[PDB]
């Protein structure tokens, strides 16, 4: 079977959970994750598409 | 009306590269064409901003 790992989200092969802060693999536990010092803040993230930096949420200004 | 369509946040940024795309008729000659001219001038009427962007397509918002 073809599962899928999402590249942003949550998928059955891949779940990290904030809350606790603990990565699911296919249901079974992988560990825990801390955080870099150098981890972004602005919201920025810029490894979800090619050429392309997600700069935040929803804005209905910029159009559909 | 026309302007209604168009994004809030890129009338401005749309206008004036249209408006320097036309000055740019104006000052050499033979490059005055009718269907460009027809097709860009509603994105004209704004309060024209300046940005080094040049755009290749100008979005409009159609029943959503």
């Amino acid at each position: 079977s073809g599962m899928r790992i999402l590249i942003r989200g949550n998928s059955p092969v891949f779940n990290y959970n904030k809350a606790t802060k603990r990565l699911t693999v296919l249901g079974k536990d992988a560990g825990a994750l801390t955080e870099d010092p150098d981890e972004g803040t602005a919201g920025v993230e810029s490894a979800v598409l090619r050429g392309f930096l997600i700069l935040g949420k929803e804005d209905k200004r910029y159009g559909p | 009306p026309f302007q209604s369509l168009v994004p809030k946040a890129a009338r401005g940024q749309y206008s004036g590269f249209v408006r320097t795309l036309f000055q740019q008729m104006r000052d050499v000659l033979g490059t005055f064409d009718t269907v460009q001219i027809i097709k860009l001038l509603p994105f004209a009427a704004a309060p024209p901003k300046q940005s080094r962007m040049q755009f290749s397509s100008l979005t409009v918002n159609v029943r959503g």
